[PDB]
DNA sequence: TCCTCCTCCTCCTCCTCCTCCTCCTCC
DNA sequence: GGAGGAGGAGGAGGAGGAGGAGGAGGA
């Protein structure tokens, strides 16, 4: 199957 | 972007056989006009009439004819390269690893296949600019190693939110060759959706060598890996990802060659040998490549991933 | 040149039939002359009393009758030979590259066929006083490892203008094994306008391993791979153009045969076999040929191409 | 199809 | 010699019919003695009384009746046959390729079929003194690979004027099987005026592998292959030359046995099959023969055609 | 048809 | 500074022409 | 001088093609 959270889209990664 | 296969509707291809596509793999029109036509003769519900008919419709939306080198130099020029994670390495690679192509990376053990995957999957998140592919990344492993822990030590370096890098991974484990396949397909939809950089399978090979064992076995198991490089080539068609696969090594006994024979070595464009150097360096060369010239480069594994000889 | 079809509407072939024999791959005169009364019998649109109609005028403007030796080895003292930029390989070959005919380059991977390919459709439109054909090149591309930047090195060291050799070089993706064929078609009809000097196949059998899987489907995998072959021998006649296909290998297990059976070793008449040398040095080697003697070169692929031995 | 540039006619290769 | 058509004015047939007959392929008075009925009827000016007179008009002038072994052993020990220039290979075919029939040499690639007929070509120009036809030699080639440099360098050999030689090959390039067929019809009438002692046809089933697909048209092919090798047949006994076509092969995928089924398994007399040696050497194998023994030799190709090992 | 150098007849080869 | 052995795998369709035959009755 | 009637009866098989796919160090 496709988890909850692979479907998600992408998302530049946000810095830190 | 590719195309999603729902715009075949609107070119008289009825809502049902898209249905019937998407249970076959296809989800884009790219996959329907790469396909052969013997392919969508082997779906259930589509006969010789409707396959020509969607081939036929298919075709016009997407460009397969003929250009020149001038248009293709120039569309290929715009390609992007994700950085390996070390300047030497780079610089081998003319840029880093190349989109929309198979690469190889073979090597006894400890080589650090398994550790320029992880580099891989995390520098290819980062912005054009820095040198990566802005997109997620999926991390297919037929063998058991993949370690987050060690996406958040290059997430570290890169300064990145380690929890957000965690996200555009998106990883499956494949237990036979069998399930490494069906993988692949599922992989091909997901691409569809979000925006999918990087594509890798670690090891490819790994599980042909006891899925099939002897001699006795040995053709079905060539042609059940071609098919596999084909599908890869196909991805790396439709969404223009980047195709990183290793490949484990055997010795010749009459000194170590990688495993998968003929298959393997002309499916892939780029093969990096990795040797092991001298305590945390190790040494890449380029083993065949259509551009590249055969040389060297030196990098190591360090505690925030790949990365230069740091000494 | 060959003569256009256009020119058996001035001997008594009704327009129409023209623009109905176009629609089936036919542009020249040759290409019907050629042309069995069966393949003309296959299109809707013409009857057996068309046909023969059609055979006999198209005889009459073209020669397809006997000659003598004397007369031909006159008209085959005149053939171009292209070369390959190595005069130790040059050698070899008597020459280079003979046009009007199929050649074939095999060999493991590395091996430089792709790079050989490179060098040829460069090589190709040199000035006949400087060995080559003073005519385009048409790649048909059926891997992805097309390196425009390759092209570009190679015009450097003969002085070329790098951004007008990409305007000869017509590139073409082929995604499967129909379309591949599909691909000759649309050839047969640029060659008309143009002068293409050089068409290549790289690989020509490599989407025939995965399209066509077991031994269930080993006869039509040759049958339509014979029609492949007969087509490329078609435009060796037609246009008189050089027919370069490259073919993969795969290990005998009873060491390196070619793949593509007896189907592909009867149909090529000059088969280049390709080994490793040490480090950037290759060998190649006359497999089969009609007039050349068995023995072999070595050449290596330099950073400008394919080049003699360096060293 | 072409592209407007395959259908473009052979050209001698300048020098450089 | 066989005795010509015209003939048959001065035994009560209309001048017109003879201009009837020869619009058929007829040329000699053999030619329509060994005619059945049933062809002479498919002409359109010739009706069931004149084809009954022709028939029997034409049977006066030619035997058709019983002799004794006696007769015929006498008129068989003065029948040429050509050498093929080896020692060694003659002392198998126990004098050389023999006239009045249909030698068939099949074999892999590069095992010297089309070399072997090279030297043929050349060699059936030697007075029979030295062992050849005292002839012409007619050449059909439907692969694109006779080479007139390689009749110049045997008879450099046979210290002959190369120049001379090359005016006794009639030449002829066969395009697809239909053209195959009509170049024996023009054949027929070159040699009632010259001389020729070897009919060549390289290869005889090339072009029905292609011409003639899959299974669905395989009735057809082998129909239209034997009425080729039933009008050689002709040829051989209206002129008596030497009919010696070539062949491909095919694997047997249940370890290479020739093509074109029982169709030219029955109708050649003489089968040679051709394996690859060592080097430049071959080996030689009557596979089927009314006379000869079913033995091994070894020739082997050189720089000045076929001869014995030089080793 | 026939060239004009294929419907002349047989020449013995002389020798060289 | 030397050394050697191993095996299994299926699928493929299309093909037309053919002729002769006779006896019979009442108002 | 007048006044047409009544269908029967099947034969006869041809013709093969087309190879794939390397694995495995010891002391
Ligand atoms: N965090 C780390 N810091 C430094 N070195 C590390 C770290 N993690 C692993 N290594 C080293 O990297 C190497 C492991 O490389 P990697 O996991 O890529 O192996 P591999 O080539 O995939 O091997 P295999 O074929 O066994 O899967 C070892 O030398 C190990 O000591
Ligand atoms: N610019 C270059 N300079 C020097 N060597 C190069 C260069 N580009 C490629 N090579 C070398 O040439 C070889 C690649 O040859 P090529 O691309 O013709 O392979 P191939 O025979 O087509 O292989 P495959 O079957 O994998 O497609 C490699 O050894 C590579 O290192
Ligand atoms: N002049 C020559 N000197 C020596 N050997 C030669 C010469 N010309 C050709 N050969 C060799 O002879 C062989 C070619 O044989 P030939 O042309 O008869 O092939 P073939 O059996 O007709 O093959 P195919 O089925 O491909 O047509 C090759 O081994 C080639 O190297
Ligand atoms: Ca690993
Ligand atoms: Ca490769
Ligand atoms: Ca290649
Ligand atoms: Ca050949
Ligand atoms: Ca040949
Ligand atoms: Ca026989």
């Amino acid at each position: 199957f496709v988890s909850p959270a692979a479907q998600k889209a992408f998302q530049p990664p946000r810095s830190c | 972007g590719p195309q999603p296969i729902s715009r075949l509707e609107q070119c008289g291809i009825n809502a049902n056989d898209v249905k019937k596509l998407e249970e076959a793999g296809f989800h884009t029109v790219e996959a329907v006009a790469y396909a052969p036509k013997k392919e969508l003769i082997n779906i259930k519900g589509i006969s010789e009439a409707k396959a020509d008919k969607i081939l036929a419709e298919a075709a016009k939306l997407v460009p397969m004819g003929f250009t020149t080198a001038t248009e293709f130099h120039q569309r290929r020029s715009e390609i992007i390269q994700i950085t390996t994670g070390s300047k030497e390495l780079d610089k081998l690679l003319q840029g880093g690893i190349e989109t929309g192509s198979i690469t190889e990376m073979f090597g006894e053990f400890r080589t650090g296949k398994t550790q320029i995957c992880h580099t891989l999957a995390v520098t290819c998140q980062l912005p054009i600019d820095r040198g990566g592919g802005e997109g997620k990344a999926m991390y297919i492993d037929t063998e058991g190693t993949f370690r987050p822990e060690r996406l958040l030590a290059v997430a570290e370096r890169y300064g990145l939110s380690g929890s957000d890098v965690l996200d555009n991974v998106a990883y499956a484990r494949a237990f036979n060759t069998d399930h490494q396949t069906q993988l692949l397909y599922q992989a091909s939809a997901m691409m569809v959706e979000s925006r999918y950089a990087l594509l890798i399978v670690d090891s490819a090979t790994a599980l042909y060598r006891t899925d099939y064992s002897g001699r006795g076995e040995l053709s079905a198991r060539q042609m059940h890996l071609a098919r596999f490089l084909r599908m890869l080539l196909r991805l790396a068609d439709e969404f223009g990802v980047a195709v990183v696969i290793t490949n484990q090594v055997v010795a010749q006994v009459d000194p170590k060659k990688p495993i998968g024979g003929n298959i393997i070595a002309h499916a892939s464009t780029t093969r990096l040998y990795l040797r092991k150097g001298r305590g945390e360096t190790r040494i890449c060369k380029i083993y065949d490549s259509p551009c590249l010239p055969e040389a060297e480069a030196m990098f190591a594994i360090n505690a925030d991933g790949v990365g230069d000889a740091k000494d």
